């Protein structure tokens, strides 16, 4: 049976496992002719997984310097082939030897926010924002990665609330919202930004209630005054300590102001990627600098 | 979409030298095999309660699939169900495997009765579909995002304030162009959309007024499009429509 448009994965030479994804194993590999390094991610009861189709559809749509690049799909089983990326923000941050200057942290956040602006502009929610899903190439280019939980959106939506790792999950979802949008990814941008200094996830709950409590102990408490209409689905005395609790690690006024505008409770009052990119944090000294 | 841009658009000579042609299927036979697959897709889709969009998507899959594979190796009656099963997943209206198999069977064998869902013969047809879905995915090189003419018709027929009648007749043209022609393998969706609007206007004796700029309506839809091509393509579509029993009746003004 002829197959012009699906190459055999044998074109790539498997070098080393580097994990096991949702549908199979993950390999680092080498193009047999050029040496180009790539990642091969292998793909039940209902034929080809609808979840994998969705991811593929989304990867094929998204083409941008700060979004991971699906090169092609290969047969043998099936493999998604990606340009290989050595590092990931979670790894670099959990490494004491690794050190960012204020200038580079600025650059990282700039690329990340620029990726988000692009994916949202294309009607995609990433839905799995976390340090480990942010990749950095040997050449210091940040890529949003792992779109396996991503989803197209539009404009009374009933999207799934089983979205986003708990520590990065925004208030809306924890309160049971199903008509959510791009602001959920930005809340995650917030948690990651803060993580650039604290070197550790600011809010590490154990259950949704613990998460909602933790969020209140940082961002003040969920109040219809603070968050118009929130009472439609906790603590009561908590007061905003976002700038106080992070005051230690961050120090720079602008960084703290932007993080404060990212970790905003009402999704509708939470800053968007476009305005975030415009924030003085990216336009004051030391200006953003390249990674090495 | 895993592309490139003209991979799935073919010249008439490329349409002549099709995979099926290589195995001795006449041109006319092949057109028929395509029309029967599209009909089966429409029958199944209606019964499964998927959208016309999903059916349309499956029809493009089928059309493209047979620019690579031969009807002599893969019968339409096997590819259609797998194509539809795939398209329902892709379009966010997933239908269960057993469900598509049951409906395919009643459409193809109205007088027969589904085998026992425990039999080896039934377990095997469930597996044959899965295998065929996989062959389709690989033939299309996993390019599953389809643009349809309907999207561009809707845009135009509103931005020219056409009667419900005119817009409905255009959508009808668009859908039938998938069943009856290989336009989807030759012309872009905005072009196909122009063909459908044009014919709908001629059929309804409607004229869309020239824009203030002196631009014809189609120039706002696709810049490549010319009146010559429109008239050539409408005549082709009208001819196959006239050969399709009862089809024109659906849009015929009987008053």
């Amino acid at each position: 049976v002829e197959c012009p448009f699906c190459d055999e994965v044998s074109k790539y030479e498997k070098l080393a496992k580097i994990g096991q994804g949702t549908f199979g194993e993950v390999f680092k590999a080498r193009h047999r002719k050029t040496g180009q390094k790539v990642a091969l991610k292998k793909v039940e009861k209902e034929g080809f997984p609808i979840t994998a189709l969705r991811e593929i559809k989304i990867l094929q749509l998204l083409k941008h310097e700060n979004v991971v690049n699906l090169i092609e799909i290969c047969r043998t089983s099936i493999y998604l082939v990606f340009d290989f990326c050595e590092h990931d923000l979670a790894g670099l941050l959990s490494n004491v030897l690794v050190k960012f200057t204020l200038s580079e942290i600025k650059r990282v956040m700039q690329m990340l926010l620029n990726g988000l602006y692009y994916i949202h502009r294309n009607k995609i929610l990433h839905r799995d924002m976390k340090a480990a899903n942010v990749l950095i190439t040997r050449d210091g280019v940040l890529k949003l990665a792992d779109f396996g939980l991503a989803r197209a959106f539009s404009l009374p939506n009933r999207y799934t609330n089983r979205v986003v790792t708990l520590w990065y999950r925004p208030p809306e979802l924890l309160l049971g919202e199903r008509d959510y949008g791009p602001p959920i990814d930005l809340w995650g941008a917030g948690c990651i930004m803060a993580e650039m200094w604290t070197r550790s996830p600011i809010m590490q709950g154990n259950t949704e209630q613990h998460q909602l409590a933790l969020i209140s102990q940082l961002c003040g408490s969920i109040t219809p005054e603070v968050w118009p209409n929130v009472d439609n689905y906790l603590v009561k005395g908590q007061k905003r300590k976002v700038k106080d609790r992070l005051k230690a690690y961050v120090r720079d006024p602008y960084a703290l102001d932007l993080i404060d505008k990212l970790l905003v409770l009402d999704p509708a009052q939470r800053i968007d990627s476009d305005d975030a990119l415009n924030h003085d944090f990216f336009w004051s000294d030391p200006m953003p600098s390249d990674l090495k | 979409r895993k592309n490139n841009n003209k991979r799935w658009y073919f010249t008439r000579e490329q349409l002549e030298n099709s995979p099926s042609r290589r195995f001795g299927v006449d041109p006319d036979k092949e057109l028929s095999y395509r029309q029967q697959a599209a009909n089966l897709l429409q029958d199944m889709g209606q019964r499964l309660n998927v959208s016309q969009l999903t059916i349309n998507t499956a029809i493009v899959y089928m059309h493209r699939f047979y620019m690579i594979q031969s009807f002599t190796r893969f019968p339409g009656n096997s590819v259609a169900p797998a194509a539809l099963f795939l398209a329902a997943k892709v379009e966010g209206q997933p239908k269960k495997l057993e469900h598509v198999i049951k409906v395919a069977h009643t459409c193809l064998h109205p007088q027969e009765s589904l085998p026992d869902t425990r039999s080896e013969a039934y377990l095997q047809q469930v597996q044959d579909l899965v295998i065929l879905e996989s062959i389709i995915l690989q033939t299309l090189g996993f390019e599953l995002t389809i643009d349809h003419p309907h999207t561009h018709v809707v845009k135009c027929t509103q931005l020219v304030r056409a009667s419900k009648d005119l817009a409905q007749t255009s959508y009808f043209m668009a859908t039938n162009s998938l069943h009856l022609t290989t336009f989807s393998l030759q012309y872009t969706p905005p072009v196909v959309a122009c063909v459908c609007i044009h014919l709908a206007c001629k059929w309804s004796n409607w004229e869309i007024p020239v824009s203030t700029d002196g631009k014809h309506w189609w120039e706002y839809v696709d810049a490549t499009v010319t009146l010559e091509l429109l008239d050539e393509l409408t005549h082709e579509l009208l001819q196959i429509l006239e050969k399709t029993p009862n089809r024109l009746k659906r849009i015929w003004n009987w008053r």
